[PDB]
């Protein structure tokens, strides 16, 4: 799995590959790892598919109930609910989740939650098995306050390399753009990103 | 796998006199091949003229002492400020230790004080609460080094009277507080030489009818 | 414990049980009675893990004695054996199962018939003309297969039992220190003091 | 029972004449991967205590929340919350020590080693250690992990016993701490160049220094080292 | 064990503590960990005591025969090569961790050797359980262009750090200085900062205190004449 | 299971003024079972004395081996082996079995016939030489012996005083060890006379 | 540990050794392996020191509560069964106990029950329990009779412990003797093996193997 | 196998060895002689792992008989015991060690003294007045410690041996089917046919 | 360990970090992992220090004996001798070696020999624990026929990132330049490469 979330001038963009594997067999080549827990709060999922789905479903429930009582939750609040589930059930879970959201007050934010259930607020985050192969690339190429087009290219180039080297990553590159304008879904096929 | 136990080293020593009792212990605290502290008190005044030390795994040791001090406090509340006798303290400690029979306090406990006749008393415990009143006891890491020396020099074991050749034993004459402190200091100096977990400092608590007194001596720091 | 045998003849049931109790390398006792009277016409012998055997036997004894007082009536051997089996069948799926094998020898006063039931610690019940638990049956069943006739007398049953014990004393490695023999018939339960 | 995932390395500390110094680097390691480079592992409590934490970072953040909640709770129905009935280093430590020993006793430890550094109401220096086993001890110098093996020897040359504490100034003490942090960067494979340092003085109060770097490093001699024995070129 | 090696202006110095342990017990308080391979090639040893002694004696013996065969003074790189290949062959089972130093016609040298046979080159080195304490001192106080006096001071200080802070090390500091164009000076017990204090009491027993059953003369002499 | 503590036993050696002393217990057992109370662990080749603790079969085997070697030494050298030289021979012989060792704790004691200097030495099972000035200890009660020796010992003791010190060190150490005791022997060694004394001790 | 107890004409003899060990290390030579439950009940301890001493001390509390409630001393059968039922609840948890419950009552006479941590409860005339039990059995079985004098029975018990103290590495220290009669138990002193061995050797002519 | 005993009296050595051979749950034989004559005045009994025992005993026997023919002379018991010990000491560090424990009872014709040597499979030799291998000594040593005297006659030695066997038959769990007793003295080796 | 060899217009350059670790302790912070088996045939060593030294020493011996009989060996020949040792003793060795050399006929060549003992001729190669973090970066930034200055910058930037992320890598960056001109040693210190 190769997943990442990147903050930029207008907000934040989530990115992911589409490969699910049972050992070396690709059980799903068109998986959607970018999942919605609220209107403009999404997450990237890595690790166990069952665990991350169960977690995401519970978080979506919590934020829906939060909204009914207290209005729209912050991205930090969403990250905290993820953390609470991941931390308290650390012995029984295998979940590496990146939480990304857009407020009007706070703008684009990214929180990464690795295996232990710790929380880390970052300008951008990478995770999954394939992320190992792009630490060098991403660190050298990331800039703060990029444009939408630059951020899309950054994620496209990064995940392209992660896919190239990681057997557990592959398929299409899915992306979700979170800004004041709304929510935009992007997809990029092998013929496009392999020749980069 | 998580191991809930550890070994903090150290060594303790209790000797009962005729109208006094001492409880000594080194002040070194360790894990593996590192020194945590050169001065970490191990022998404690628990009130009612009773001194206590729980040597081995320091976390369990501190927990036990803390719980016994608590037991003394509630003994006063529940029984009209009655003085907890050394024999009663010893039985109470057995129940504290045996209460965790299936997840033991990993310590060797020794208490010292005076019995109800005013005579010197030392009680010694195993980790799960078996106890016994003794005239002499060393505990902890260097216990195997010190005890034989005390069998010889406190109880005059294997000693006989010159001229008779094995027929007449050396009489069991009583030892003064000055004489006991000499044996304690030599015991710990000898233990420090041959045991790596023993050193830094020696702290002795002396118990008499007048109260609890303290003495400190330097030990080798290597 | 070690060896317990049972044989149902014409008009009685005979139970034979070893007297030895061994822990480790020492025979602590050589006169142990491995049986309990459950009711006037029902006897149960037992063998298995130390402690469990007596605890189970006395527990069963208490329950049957309670039933007897409540109803002023003796349960049939079949009824007692079914009760015992259920307790063992319940036990095998417990936290710590009773590690006990039993023989139940009884005389049914209603049908005027002797009855022998063999039940293991799993709750496996079988009614038999002759039975054994442990390594005993590996020797004794061949002899009983040859000699046993269903219309034997009590005296013939004891002679056939002596032949079983003699074979065990010859070929078994463990010294089980002889057996206590008890007879269950219409008149009740009695012990053969010379065997 | 568990295993630590994201981890922090050494926390080092020592006493000096008017207070205590404590330091720890800003790294959150993920095994051999030096994953997170902006992790603060010194957490102040009031203006008189700093808790330095090593080991599992998820458990560190939990402990951070407990301390934050402890301050909130202490202020409740407490007119002297910012005066006589403020939280002391000794109170904060004993609380943590209780939690650590309770958690190890349930076979579910907080996988950490903790040093509580501070100054008491009467001006006395406070410095005490506690870890995942509930083991506690105090010393003029305290260090966790690799610091125990490499920092303590250096810091003990400055303050070897209790009587050396009044003879040690804040400048000498800070110098020793900063040097120790350099040595750890040379020799600890799970350390970083960036670190935080905190001074708690009985006169000047709490001074918290962020974004410090190891400097004045010796590497020039490396050019002369060739091969592993016989090689000359 | 704490052993160190320090290069200086015109040579090299090695040092070691003198404690040997079996578990938590001190087997020997004044152990000799500095070994002579040849007159001007010495090495300090950590790990298994019999192994460091044996492997040094063997290589030292072969080095001597090699010196006689070639009519040349032995070189440190020869001792290094022979030690590493021997240790590699035994796949770490020979538990010898060595700091090899010396002077020869090529110059002054300092190397370390680990049990599996890997070698390292350096101006300052430390091995053993107290190597972290010693390396902390070396990393704090070492500089280029050290004098003989400064190198001995730095080396002994590094050992002391091991003596005081490592429970696996203790007692005394042994030193050997190997300077170019000079005889190597072996300073046995260079420092003695751990003398035991006087005991409070004398435990000399009165004669006849022990109970005896039998007495007899033992014949140690040979079979006699006449 | 542990070869060094199947049979049990102890040896201790001490130096004095122009003399040395070596002593041992007499027990041989099979774990808890006491078998023999006459199993001496001290041997001598000329004026050099060797005590051996540990696995009893190896104790016997090594005695026979060193008798073998010291006898050949004497025939070729035309003189008795000295303690310093014998110590090296023990070390060499033990190390040749590096990865299949004799499970023993040897102790050498004696006086050099030429210099008159008292000498003692101890070894681990694979040959490492511990050449102490004061004392050497070995066996299942080595911790106990270390404690006794380190407190009781003082340098330059006269032969008859040294006897008392070493005897009390052995006896009181043995009495705190389940696998040691059942009698004891003490050798007092001077330059040209050697006295052997059996000690009376508790037989449990 | 070596403990024994046997029924005879003059009641019961109880004899125990005094040694406690942790591996090969001798932890104590002065352990009290007989427990005075009441003036008529004795318990012997073998196996785990704490287990035996905690639960036999506890047994005395249960026996005292019985006679307060029932206005009558507890039977040896009932006292032994309280302990056996208790340890049976703990079966599998790792208690280590080998004990004799020895006493006299009017209805029972002199009675001995072997109780152990596996749940075994046995009434009998002779029992030896502990690591040195086999050694004690040798002397006891060859010399035992019902018609023994109190004096001769006591010596036999003392001598049997001595035999085991000699041969068993995990037995020794000293011998504690008790004599249980119609009117209660009677202590008969602590006998150090270090002095008793040589005394018996000389007077009895035994242990000719050993040199003295 | 199981029990082998030895006792050295005034003028002879007496060896007693069990007759049982057990494999698993069956006593295959009850008249097995667990001994070999090494020389006219030297007897060796043995016990240990199946097969190894006899193979080792006969191997030793062949070697001593070979020595006897070559030199026309009988080796002393001490010399034979030392040879046996060396073979076992050699064996313990072999690929597959001899798992055999032995007692060597001999009469030295030179010194006119009986001699008993106990040697285990490790090569641990001790000369003793009385000895045993396995669990036998756990019972018999206490009896021998009490009764044994060094001037006992052969008849007194046999009576003391009967007391040992009686104790073993009372307290040991295994039925070892009695013992074969052999006496070694100045006149050679003979078997006591009634015991 | 972070090691790499890169062919370029004038020849080939080897690069390496200087860290040797026993667990988390840095046993040597100034290690020289660039070792000489012949005048212009060098290798980068990763894995076991003892194994790779023993191997390198044997190869140097073989090539010295080759030279005495048959003249200067090719880089391919040197790689083959490494392979033979690594392949045949695969069960007992932990060695990841990159062989790099300069002929006049063949110019700059690089052969990588991973754990199994297989041989792979490549334009450039990366290896060691720290190489994982720069697969993305190196693949994106490598070009054939670079200049000396460009190749030095490529290796410096690559190993800088590998050092930054890998705990087992660190210290100085050593480099060895192999061309017709000769053999040049380069060193780069933390203060230089960390700020990149
Ligand atoms: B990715 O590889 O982490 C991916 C993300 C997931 C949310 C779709 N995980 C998987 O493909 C996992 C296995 C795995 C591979 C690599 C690292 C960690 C975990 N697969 C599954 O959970 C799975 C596979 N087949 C059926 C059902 N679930
Ligand atoms: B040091 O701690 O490395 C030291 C140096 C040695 C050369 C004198 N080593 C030892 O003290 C070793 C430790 C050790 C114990 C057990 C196995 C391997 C290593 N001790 C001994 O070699 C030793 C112990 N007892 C007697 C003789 N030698
Ligand atoms: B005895 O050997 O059973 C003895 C009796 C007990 C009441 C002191 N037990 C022990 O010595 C046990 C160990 C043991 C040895 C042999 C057989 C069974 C058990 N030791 C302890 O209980 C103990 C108590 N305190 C300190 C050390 N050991
Ligand atoms: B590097 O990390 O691979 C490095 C290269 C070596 C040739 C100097 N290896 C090591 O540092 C190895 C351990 C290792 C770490 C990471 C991956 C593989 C192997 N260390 C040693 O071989 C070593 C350490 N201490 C002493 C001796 N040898
Ligand atoms: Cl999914
Ligand atoms: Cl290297
Ligand atoms: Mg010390
Ligand atoms: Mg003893
Ligand atoms: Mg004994
Ligand atoms: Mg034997
Ligand atoms: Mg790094």
């Amino acid at each position: 799995t190769s997943i990442m979330a990147v903050t930029f001038k207008d907000g934040v963009i989530l990115g992911a590959d589409s490969r699910t594997t049972t050992g070396a067999y690709i059980a799903n080549r068109v998986t959607d790892k970018l999942t919605r827990v609220h209107d403009k709060i999404w997450c990237c999922r890595s690790g166990s598919a069952a665990d991350t789905q169960a977690i995401a479903d519970i978080v979506q429930y919590h934020l829906e109930l939060y909204t009914s009582q207290y209005g729209t939750p912050s991205t930090e609040t969403a990250a905290s609910v993820f953390k609470e589930l991941c931390y308290e059930n650390k012995d029984n879970l295998t979940a590496g989740i990146i939480v990304a959201g857009y407020d009007d007050k706070n703008k684009g934010e990214v929180y990464t939650i690795p295996l232990g259930g710790s929380v880390h607020k970052l300008p951008y985050a990478i995770a999954g098995s394939g992320s190992t192969f792009i630490y060098g690339y991403c660190d050298k190429n990331f800039r703060e306050n990029m444009s939408k087009e630059e951020t899309v290219d950054f994620i496209k180039h990064s995940l392209s390399q992660a896919i190239k080297w990681d057997g557990s990553s592959g398929g299409v590159i899915r992306m979700v753009v979170l800004t004041a304008a709304g929510v935009e879904r992007l997809i990029f096929y092998p013929d496009e990103y392999e020749q980069l | 796998q998580f191991n809930p136990y550890g070994d903090n080293g150290g060594t303790i020593l209790g000797i009962a006199g005729e109208d006094f009792a001492v409880l000594a212990g080194d002040t070194r605290n360790i894990t593996d091949y590192s020194i945590n502290s050169r001065y970490e008190p191990k022998v404690f005044d628990c009130g009612d003229n009773i001194v206590m030390s729980a040597n081995g795994f320091a976390a369990d040791g501190d927990a036990l002492v803390k719980r016994f001090k608590n037991s003394v406090k509630w003994y006063h509340f529940d029984h009209n400020d009655k003085k907890l006798s050394i024999n009663s303290a010893a039985r109470n400690i057995q129940h504290l230790l045996y209460g965790k029979r299936f997840f033991p306090y990993y310590v060797h406990t020794i208490i010292a004080g005076l019995d109800e006749d005013g005579k010197g008393a030392v009680y010694s415990f195993d980790p799960v609460g078996s106890y016994e009143r003794e005239q002499c006891r060393a505990g902890g890491a260097a216990a195997s080094l010190i005890m034989p020396f005390l069998d010889n020099q406190v109880n005059f074991k294997n000693q006989y009277e010159p001229g008779t050749n094995g027929k007449v034993k050396k009489p069991l004459k009583y030892l003064s507080v000055e004489e006991v402190i000499k044996l304690v200091r030599d015991s710990f100096t000898s233990a420090t030489e041959r045991h790596i977990q023993v050193g830094d400092g020696l702290e002795i608590l002396i118990v008499t009818k007048d109260g609890v007194r303290k003495e400190f001596y330097e030990l080798k720091r290597d | 414990m070690d060896i317990i045998l049972g044989i149902r003849v014409q008009d009685s049931v005979i139970l034979a049980s070893s007297k030895a109790v061994t822990r480790g390398i020492s025979v602590l006792k050589d006169s142990d009675d491995k049986t309990r009277q459950l009711s006037p016409h029902t006897l149960m012998s037992f063998a298995g893990e130390a402690g469990d055997t007596v605890q189970f036997a006395e527990y069963i004894q208490a329950n049957i004695q309670l039933y007897s007082i409540r109803e002023d009536y003796e349960l049939s051997p079949q009824a007692v054996s079914s009760f015992v089996r259920q307790e063992l069948a319940k036990s095998i799926r417990s936290r710590r199962p009773y590690q006990v094998n039993v023989l139940i020898g009884g005389y049914d006063k209603k049908k005027n018939k002797p009855e022998l039931y063999q039940i293991d610690y799993l709750g496996t019940k079988v009614e038999l003309p002759y039975g054994a638990h442990g390594y005993s049956g590996f020797y004794t069943f061949s002899l009983l297969d040859h000699h046993y006739r269903p219309d034997m007398t009590t005296e013939e049953g004891l002679d056939l039992l002596k032949l079983c014990v003699q074979e065990l004393e010859k070929r078994m490695p463990m010294d089980f220190k002889g057996v206590i023999v008890k007879i269950v018939d219409k008149d009740g339960i009695r012990q053969v003091d010379d065997f | 029972t568990q295993q630590p995932i994201v981890t922090g390395t050494s926390v080092i500390s020592m006493k000096y004449d008017n207070g205590v110094i404590i330091a720890a680097d800003n790294l959150g390691s993920y095994g051999s991967l030096l994953r997170f480079n902006g992790v603060e592992r010194l957490i102040p409590v009031g203006d008189n205590t700093v808790v330095g934490i090593s080991g599992d970072i998820s458990d560190m953040q939990h402990i951070e929340r407990l301390l934050k909640d402890l301050v909130t709770e202490n202020a409740y129905d407490n007119p002297l919350a910012d005066a006589e009935e403020a939280l002391e280093p000794s109170y904060i430590f004993e609380y943590l020590a209780t939690v650590m020993y309770q958690r190890r006793s349930k076979m579910n430890p907080l996988w950490n080693a903790i040093i509580v550094a501070g100054v008491q109401s009467n001006g006395d220096q406070f410095l005490r250690y506690v870890n995942l086993l509930g083991v506690t001890y105090s010393s003029p110098t305290l260090a966790t992990g690799f610091g125990a093996h490499m920092a303590n020897p250096l810091l003990r040359k400055v303050v070897d016993r209790e009587s050396d504490i009044p003879k040690t100034t804040v400048q000498v003490a800070e110098e020793a701490i900063v040097n120790a942090m350099r040595v750890l960067y040379y020799r600890d494979a799970r350390s970083s160049r960036n670190f935080s340092l905190a001074i708690i003085d009985k006169n000047t109060g709490l001074t918290f220094k962020k974004n410090l770097q190891v400097e004045n490093m010796k590497w020039d001699f490396a050019k002369d080292i060739k091969g592993y024995g016989t090689q000359k070129i | 064990t704490t052993i160190v090696g320090v290069k200086f202006n015109n040579g090299v110095v090695i040092a070691a503590d003198t404690r040997s342990t079996q578990g938590p017990i001190v087997a020997d308080k004044n152990c000799a960990k500095l070994h002579r391979i040849s007159p001007k090639i010495w090495c300090a040893g950590a790990g298994t005591a019999a192994d460091t002694e044996a492997v040094t004696q063997l290589i030292g013996s072969n080095i001597e025969l090699h010196s006689l065969y070639t009519s040349r003074e032995p070189r440190v790189v020869s001792a290094l090569q022979m030690l590493k290949q021997h240790l590699f062959k035994y796949q770490g089972h020979i538990g010898a961790y060595l700091i090899v130093a010396g002077v020869d016609p090529t110059g002054s040298h300092l190397f370390s050797i680990h049990a599996h046979g890997s070698t390292d080159v350096g101006y300052y080195l430390s091995l053993g359980s107290g190597s972290l304490a010693a390396m902390a001192v070396l990393e704090s106080h070492w500089k280029q262009d050290l004098t003989k006096e400064e190198a001995i001071k730095l080396a002994s200080d590094a050992i002391q750090a091991g003596i005081w802070n490592d429970l696996g090390s203790g007692s005394n500091v042994d030193v050997c200085v190997m300077e170019i164009g000079k005889d190597a000076e072996y300073l046995r017990n260079y420092l003695t900062p751990n003398v035991r204090e006087e005991k409070q009491k004398s435990y000399k027993f009165p004669r006849g205190t022990t109970a005896v059953l039998k007495e007899s003369i033992v014949n140690i002499c040979d079979i006699q004449e006449e | 299971s542990d070869p060094s503590s199947i049979n049990g036993g102890i040896v201790v050696a001490m130096t004095g003024k122009d003399c040395v002393a070596i002593a041992c217990d007499l027990r041989l057992g099979s774990q808890s079972l006491g078998v023999s109370n006459k199993f001496e662990k001290i041997f001598h080749y000329g004026h050099v004395f060797l005590g051996i603790t540990g696995l009893a079969t190896d104790v016997t085997t090594l005695n026979e081996m060193f008798r073998y070697k010291t006898n050949l030494y004497k025939l070729k050298e035309e003189r008795a082996i000295e303690p310093e030289t014998f110590t090296q021979l023990v070390s060499s012989s033990l190390y040749e079995r590096r990865f299949g060792p004799y499970f023993v704790g040897p102790v050498v004691a004696g006086i050099n016939s030429k210099s008159g200097k008292p000498f003692i030495a101890g070894f681990d099972l694979i040959g490492c030489i511990d050449e102490a000035k004061d004392f050497i200890v070995s066996g299942t009660a080595s911790d106990q012996l270390f404690g006794m020796c380190e407190s009781l010992y003082e340098p330059n003791l006269e032969p008859e005083d040294l006897f008392e010190t070493i005897s009390q060190a052995l006896l009181n150490a043995a009495d705190r060890d389940a696998l040691s005791g059942w009698g004891a022997v003490v050798y007092i060694i001077k330059k040209d006379e050697v006295v052997k004394r059996y000690l009376k001790m508790r037989q449990d | 540990t070596t403990t024994l107890a046997f029924r005879f004409q003059g009641g019961i003899i109880v004899a125990v050794d005094s040694r406690a060990t942790a591996g090969n290390w001798v932890a104590s030579q002065t352990v009290k392996k007989v427990i005075e439950i009441n003036p008529f009940l004795l318990g012997t301890t073998a196996g785990g020191a704490a287990d035996c001493q905690f639960w036999e001390t506890w047994l005395g509390s249960q026996c005292r509560l019985h006679e307060l409630r029932e206005k009558e001393r507890i039977s040896v059968a009932a006292a032994s069964k309280i302990l056996s039922n208790l340890v049976y609840q703990y079966k599998g948890a790792g208690l280590s106990m080998g004990t004799m419950i020895c006493g006299y009552t009017r209805k029972e006479g002199p009675t001995i029950y072997y109780v152990d941590s596996d749940g075994t409860r046995l009434k009998g005339d002779i029992f030896c329990v502990g690591s040195g039990q086999t050694f004690a059995y040798g002397v006891l079985d060859s010399n035992y009779k019902w018609d023994l004098s109190v004096e001769d029975a006591l010596y036999l018990g003392k001598r049997s412990i001595l035999a085991a103290a000699h041969r068993d590495a995990y037995s020794g220290g000293s011998v504690n003797l008790y004599h249980v009669t119609e009117d209660g138990w009677i202590y008969h002193g602590n006998h150090d093996v270090g002095e008793l061995f040589w005394k018996v050797k000389e007077e009895e002519g035994s242990f000719n193997n050993v040199i003295g």
